[PDB]
RNA sequence: ACUGAACUCCUCACACCCAAUUGGACCAAUCUAUCACCCUAUAGAAGAACUAAUGUUAGUAUAAGUAACAUGAAAACAUUCU
């Protein structure tokens, strides 16, 4: 059952948090220098595997909590709610930076994962929804993609407008829930413990674990929903302000099964658009 | 934090969004130029008792006009700028005495309207209008919403009511607002030159409602009644209305046929739903004149 | 009722307001950047751009010499107006000054403002930048433009 | 102000002339500004007789017992904020150094059995006796807040403490009291603290830049 | 004219606590990206403009030293140069204001 | 003179149990004899009564009134003594729970009027009181809907009794 | 008045009359000065009448304290935790017998206003009035201007 | 016929609705005498009781944050200009 999948997968996620926190050396304290343009050179003498970059923001100001979205922890993009590991240097990255490449990418991945979180809880109990992946789609393409495999019953099905409107209502309902993103860097073996009932994600974790010199695989969680991704994510679901599931396409080389690709587009609370500009960005995001 | 459309755009995108949204505005306006090549609502003939649509125009300014008796008649110019029919409600869903057409004028930026309003014009297929005015109208005159309304809807010889908001004069005192006489300058008269005198009497221990006092003169809807159309300019969509129209220049006026009891059966020769240039029958000249109007280009008139 | 009245009444008369704008305009031809209250700043902006437009009539035009003799209360600034400011701006036809707002004056909380002349040696003001082109929305609209170039 | 010299120079600039007046009563201090000779951890029997000629009944073979009972009892008075006992148990150079920062917070220090026989280390010497004692004990701390929430150390877990406690005695009515506590630079750091700390950088004036 | 009675604190509280007399929460407020001091929209950052004011102050002091007395406004354009900088090929025929500190990160 | 507000940062609570939620800190700071009036301080004090301290600092850096700078001095000083003296780990994690303003000890001066008559000016002083509380600010009270009004009206209809009988 | 004072409904403690009657007064506490004219009639109450009172109802336990008080009191404590302290300062022996018998007779309810002079808990026996008593039904349950 | 009072009846309790005036029973607090001893008693005395004198003195309101008040301009705060 999908409810059973939430219970068993979330319980394995909590076993990974339990076997992740209990190896701490009783609150070791590492310092991290705020290397940035503004407020320069303030060390945060913080906890080892407890504190997040959001805690550094909570030491600085509410402005750096609300506005800052990723953290360059030594030149690499890091989640704002990811636990730190060692002594390092933190930049904070917002949408309105001069070169916000990784923030756009993390917003892109986060919106795709929220989309799949809507899709897997969209259908009635007799239709098997089976999510494969999100491809790394550039922002200039106009729409984040999320490839979805459905059952053979819906092989000759195409959603109406009001089906997609119900998907947007479920996604805005998921924005209103204000859910943070739990993150866990896990080895490959427990990731295969979690996603053992979906062959596409088994092969996907087999892609991600072999890419690294370790068998390290990122895992994420919104609420009751665990998904794999490629990079960092947004701190919360509350940041996505405008959200629309625009269209559904079907891939052309479908001999075994329809890898049915879903299209979405979204803008944050910071980069709002006007109603007419947003309608034109809906006219572009259906390809 | 309240935003606006120019806020998060770079210098690359601002002329792109300006020219692009303006181009969809001109394309959506030019898509309505074939109302009869669409499926309109059926055209009924005129009947004694029927009412038709008005217009919404701009007050361009005034200019003199001379009749063949050699008399100045001062004339306001009213340009009809992108007037359209926006929604029809019958007398059932209006619960009034008569049906109603919401008709709008003067296309306005899509970035300064409410989202419900932009959903209304997004459904309708037009750029949003500045003013919506509502015309009481019978079932015989009912054009499809979205049809353009032109200046030849009115013809010369027709008498016309024109309503608008008058020029606002703000908090004006008693003499400028109600024309009271005030007090003499000299012979004492310490601090009274422009004041109201008494207000009520001593036995009435209060002031009656509707008492003339200082207050905000102007900026309210008034209507001028019975104003003859001397000339319409078809190429620029101008009405040449007799006399004076309420309101400042470049204000939007609501131009309907006159309700006067001496001018209530002269719609026999007017185009009754509206004028359709799509109908192509006997295309109108550059400018339509009344019988009295001394045209420019006519020789200098002689009274013999 | 002041519809179309376009001049701020200032000072203690029309004469004293034109002496206020003459002193502010003299101070900006001299120092090339001024903090002043905002109404005096945009009134004097209107006079300042026309003052350059008389600067472009040439050193030899006696009308413009009477005008620059009037408006510049210090006399050393008149060779600056005909040999520095007017050759600086001979490329463009308008938009000579720029205006920004200061935070308000700490004395009386007045709406303050800076006008400078564009293109000078002074440290440039923290000008309000647009959001940079690589932000999320600007890349979505860049994608929309890259589609609507591919429609020809 | 920040020092005596700023108050004296503002006494000269303000014109407030303070004449130095002589009073017959001076301050009868009972302490020292620190340690006479700072013991450095990894022959002074003349000072022992310089204690026995003022005290006349003094046994060092019984002293690190009493040094324990002066130590622990003083820290028991931190559990109850019994300052009236502390001024009998601790010196005045030590009393702000152990009771000031513990104000408005409940400590629940508790001793449990020692690990070594505590022992005397060195002795030095109007006349101020001074005995440094090595202790290696097992203590438990729990320092709370005004709001009674833990901010340093669990109450249950015992920790092993190195202690170089320096005693001083006034040599007609004084007794042995804790004077200082030598912390050596080779010592390991203390417990880590439960919360995180932001440490600000240089607050920049607008003309200044960060380098 | 004199008040006939004394207004009470319940009437007075209804007067001086309505939202027309209360201060509006304003939402113009941002963070300046260059300094991190919170600025306002449509208004320059006071910290960054204080930088610019103090540097224009020292520059105008050295202008006032290099001119000497009133009524010495040049017919020549001006170039501010800092320590360790050659006057440009474009700066030929312009007067030069040598400074003592370095080129700022924000002067260009 | 009473000075009971300085004392309120001295109330020490007994240490908690394992089975007890974490108590939010409370930080009482005030300034005395501010030369400003007590009901021009009410508007600035009222402005910030539920906002977080970073939002309140944002609202008081940009207000034109004289008291805004003084309240920003009080809030910065209470944020510093919040971190140092009172064991509040995050600077940003503070909201203004109470911001009031009493009157201070004023003075009386003579104001000369147009004849031998005169008046008695007061040189008006005030105080400014603040309780900061550790934590996120409480949410603003949502306006009650037609569901809440309908349930309240029907609950009143269910409440009523036959009156002046058994 | 009645709008400034609270009010209550007429009740008893644990249905005080139904099965058996229970004396609601637990303790009396006399405090009577040995030497003092204030507690003279209290002393004459202890010498004469508090023993016969203590025997006329044995469910009351009585504590005469006999301390140097300056105003004598009696403290009646009731079964429901109510404590009514009344002064016997300069009152004669008969007035203390009526006062103590008054405290014995009543209960530990408040002496605030009682709203109704009665308390049924089953007020209606034939069924309470609703607007469809005294209205006849019609055939097929039809309402006015209903055809079918 | 009903309604309808402070009249009258009814259950219990009764000295318990007039101005000026007059008769009487008590009595707050204070001091004194003597008791008393978490605030009293019997007497004796007296600067012996304030919702009101355009009362006096002090405090703080209301009117009211109102009427009124105050700094020529730029700048290097050297200076210059009006
Ligand atoms: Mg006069
Ligand atoms: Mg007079
Ligand atoms: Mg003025
Ligand atoms: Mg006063
Ligand atoms: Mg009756
Ligand atoms: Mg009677
Ligand atoms: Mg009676
Ligand atoms: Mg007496
Ligand atoms: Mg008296
Ligand atoms: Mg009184
Ligand atoms: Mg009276
Ligand atoms: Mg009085
Ligand atoms: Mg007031
Ligand atoms: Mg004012
Ligand atoms: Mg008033
Ligand atoms: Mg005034
Ligand atoms: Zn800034």
């Amino acid at each position: 059952s999908p409810t059973e999948l939430t219970e068993m997968r979330n319980d394995l996620f909590n076993k990974e948090k339990a076997r992740q926190l209990s190896l701490t050396p009783r609150t070791e304290k590492i310092e991290v220098k705020h290397v940035g343009k503004t407020d320069p050179g303030t060390v945060f003498v913080m906890n080892k595997n407890i504190s997040t970059p959001y805690s550094c923001a909570m030491h600085l100001s509410e402005w750096y909590c609300r506005k800052s979205i990723l953290a360059l922890v030594d030149g690499q993009p890091w989640d704002m709610y990811k636990p730190l590991t060692k002594s390092c240097e933190i930049k904070f990255l917002t949408f309105k930076d001069c070169d916000p490449g990784e923030v756009n990418k993390a917003y892109w991945r986060s919106c795709a994962m929220m989309m799949g979180c809507v899709i897997e809880r969209a259908f009635k109990d007799e239709y098997m929804v089976n999510l494969v992946r999100a491809p790394e789609v550039p922002v200039i393409s106009g729409a984040f993609c999320y490839d979805v495999v459905l059952d053979s019953k819906l092989d000759e099905w195409m959603p109406t407008k009001e089906n997609l409107r119900s998907f947007t209502k479920d996604a805005h309902a998921l924005i209103y829930k204000d859910l943070p993103f739990e993150t866990l860097e896990v080895e490959a073996k427990v990731a295969l413990e979690i996603f053992q009932h979906s062959k596409y994600k088994v092969d996907f974790i087999e892609e991600k674990a072999s890419q690294n010199p370790e068998r390290i695989v990122k895992l994420h969680r919104i609420g009751d929903f665990i998904d794999v991704s490629e990079g960092p994510l947004i701190p919360r679901t509350s940041i996505c302000f405008q959200y629309e599931v625009s269209a559904v396409h079907n891939l052309q080389p479908t001999q075994p099964s329809l890898i049915r690709r879903f299209q979405g587009v979204s803008l944050p609370v910071h980069l709002r658009a006007h109603f007419t500009i947003w309608d034109k960005l809906l006219e572009r995001s259906r390809k | 934090s309240g935003t606006w459309w120019d806020e998060h755009l770079s210098e690359e995108n601002v002329p792109f969004i300006k020219q692009l949204v303006s181009d969809e505005d001109k394309a959506q306006l030019a898509s309505k130029l074939c109302p009869l090549k669409d499926e309109p609502w059926p055209i009924h003939p005129w009947e004694p008792g029927s009412f038709r649509v008005g217009l919404i125009a701009l007050k361009l300014g005034m200019m003199p006009l001379w009749t063949k008796d050699g008399q100045k008649h001062v004339v306001t110019l009213l340009q009809v700028q992108d007037c359209h029919v926006l929604k029809y409600t019958s007398k059932e869903n209006c619960n009034g005495k008569m049906a109603t057409l919401s008709v709008g004028g003067k296309t306005v930026s899509r970035f300064r309207k409410a989202t419900s309003i932009l959903e209304f014009y997004r459904e309708l297929g037009l750029p949003p209008k500045q003013t919506v005015k509502i015309f009481n109208i019978t079932d015989n005159a009912a054009i499809k919403p979205g049809t353009p309304l032109y200046a030849a809807h009115f013809r010369p010889g027709q008498y016309v009511d024109v309503t608008a908001k008058t020029i606002g004069k703000g908090f004006q005192g008693v003499m400028k607002r109600w024309g009271f006489k005030g007090q003499p300058a000299t012979h004492g008269q310490t601090k009274t030159h422009r004041r109201p005198g008494a207000v009520a009497t001593g036995d009435i221990g209060r002031v009656w409602p509707g008492t003339k006092m200082p207050g905000k003169m102007g900026n309210i809807y008034r209507t001028e009644y019975g104003l003859k159309v001397w000339r319409i300019n078809t190429k620029h969509n101008i009405i040449y209305v007799n006399g004076s129209v309420p309101g400042h220049k470049n204000c939007l006026v609501k131009v309907k046929d006159s309700k006067l009891p001496a001018y209530k059966d002269l719609g026999k020769n007017l185009p009754f739903p509206t004028y359709f240039p799509d109908g192509d029958e006997e295309e109108l000249p550059e400018d339509l004149y009344d019988e009295n109007v001394c045209q420019p280009g006519a020789p200098s008139i002689t009274f013999a | 009722i002041s519809h179309g009245r376009v001049f701020r009444r200032m000072g203690l008369g029309p004469e004293s307001r034109i002496h206020l704008l003459r002193n502010l305009l003299t101070g900006l031809v001299r120092h090339e950047r001024i903090e002043a209250p905002w109404a005096r700043v945009d009134e004097m902006r209107g006079y300042a751009e026309k003052l350059i437009d008389y600067g472009k009539l040439g050193d030899t035009n006696e009308r413009a010499m009477r005008m620059a003799d009037f408006w510049l209360t210090e006399k050393d600034l008149i060779p600056k107006l005909f040999q520095v400011l007017a050759p600086r701006y001979k490329d463009q036809t308008g938009g000579y000054t720029r205006m920004l707002q200061i935070p308000n004056r700490s004395l009386d909380r007045a709406k303050m403002a800076v006008i400078e002349y564009k293109g000078n040696c002074l440290p440039p003001l923290p000008l309000p930048r647009r959001d940079s082109h690589l932000t999320l929305l600007n890349q979505l609209l860049q994608g929309l433009r890259q589609d609507l170039r591919q429609s020809q | 102000f920040k020092t005596e010299k700023e108050f004296m120079q503002h006494a000269r600039k303000a014109g407030l002339v303070i004449p130095p007046e002589k009073s017959d009563r001076s301050i009868h201090l009972a302490c020292t500004a620190g340690i006479f000779d700072a013991y450095v951890p990894p022959a002074s029997q003349v000072s022992i007789r310089r204690i026995k000629d003022y005290d006349a009944n003094f046994k060092i073979k019984d002293f690190p017992e009493k040094a324990k009972d002066i130590f622990i009892e003083a820290h028991l008075c931190l559990n109850n904020s019994d300052h009236d006992r502390l001024h009998t148990l601790v010196t005045e150079h030590c009393f702000p150094d152990m009771t000031w920062d513990i104000k408005y917070k409940t400590v629940r220090w508790s001793f449990v059995e020692s690990l070594e026989p505590s022992h005397v280390v060195q002795v030095r010497c109007n006349v101020y006796g001074q005995i440094t004692v090595r202790m290696h004990t097992r203590q438990t701390l729990a320092i709370y807040d005004r709001f009674g929430r833990l901010m340093y150390g669990q109450e249950d877990v015992p920790k092993d403490v190195l202690e170089y406690v320096v005693f001083e005695k006034q040599l007609p009515y004084g007794s042995w009291r804790m004077h200082t506590k030598i912390v050596p630079p080779w010592a390991p750091p203390k417990q880590p603290i439960l919360k995180t700390v932001m440490i600000p950088g240089p607050q920049l004036k607008p003309e200044e830049e960060y380098e | 004219a004199a008040p006939k009675n004394r207004r009470t604190i319940e009437v007075n509280r209804c007067r001086r606590r309505n939202p027309q007399k209360l201060i509006k929460v304003k939402n113009n407020i941002d963070v300046c990206p260059e300094c991190g001091h919170l600025k306002q929209k449509h208004v320059l950052c006071a910290y960054c403009y204080e930088k610019v004011c103090k540097e224009t102050a020292e520059i105008r002091r050295q202008i006032g030293k290099q001119e000497g007395g009133p009524f010495k406004a040049p017919t020549i354009e001006t170039v501010v140069l800092y320590t360790g900088e050659t006057p440009s090929e474009q700066d030929q025929g312009k007067r030069i204001i040598e400074r003592d500190r370095k080129r700022p990160s924000w002067f260009t | 003179i009473s000075r009971k507000w300085e004392k309120k940062n001295k109330i020490v609570y007994p240490p908690q149990l394992p089975g007890e939620p974490r108590r939010p800190a409370e930080i009482y700071h005030c300034r005395r004899q501010i030369k400003y009036s007590k009901d021009k301080m009410w508007y600035l004090a009222k402005l910030i009564r539920g906002m977080s301290i970073d939002q309140a600092l944002a609202q008081l850096e940009f207000n034109d009134k004289k008291g805004a700078k003084i309240i920003k001095e009080v809030l910065l000083e209470a944020q510093d003594m919040a971190v140092r003296d009172h064991n509040v780990e995050f600077r940003s994690n503070l909201y203004i729970a109470e911001s009031t303003s009493g009157r201070g000890q004023c003075l009386k001066r003579i104001r000369y009027h147009g004849r031998g008559r005169f008046g008695i000016m007061e040189k008006v002083y005030c105080h400014y009181f603040v309780k900061l509380v550790e934590g996120p600010p409480p949410p603003p009270e949502p306006p009650k809907t037609a569901v809440a009004h309908a349930k309240e009206y029907i609950q009143q209809l269910r409440s009523r009794t036959i009156v002046h009988t058994l | 008045t009645a709008r400034g004072t609270p009010s209550r409904f007429l009740a008893s403690v644990l249905h005080n009359g139904l099965g058996r009657y229970v004396q609601q007064l637990q303790r009396l506490s006399f405090s009577v000065s040995r030497d003092g004219a204030s507690s003279r009639g209290a002393r004459e109450f202890v010498e004469r009448e508090v023993i016969d009172f203590a025997r006329r109802n044995p469910g009351v336990v009585i504590y005469v304290n006999s301390r140097p008080c300056c105003v004598p009191r009696v403290v009646a404590e009731y079964l429901n935790g109510a404590v009514r302290e009344e002064s016997i300062h300069c009152k004669s022996v008969e007035e203390i017998s009526t006062l103590v018998q008054k405290l014995a007779d009543q209960s530990g309810l408040d002496v605030i206003r009682i709203r109704k002079p009665f308390h049924t808990d089953n007020p209606s026996i034939q069924g309470q009035w609703h607007p469809f008593t005294n209205k006849p039904t019609t055939f097929r349950g039809l309402r006015p201007r209903e055809v079918q």
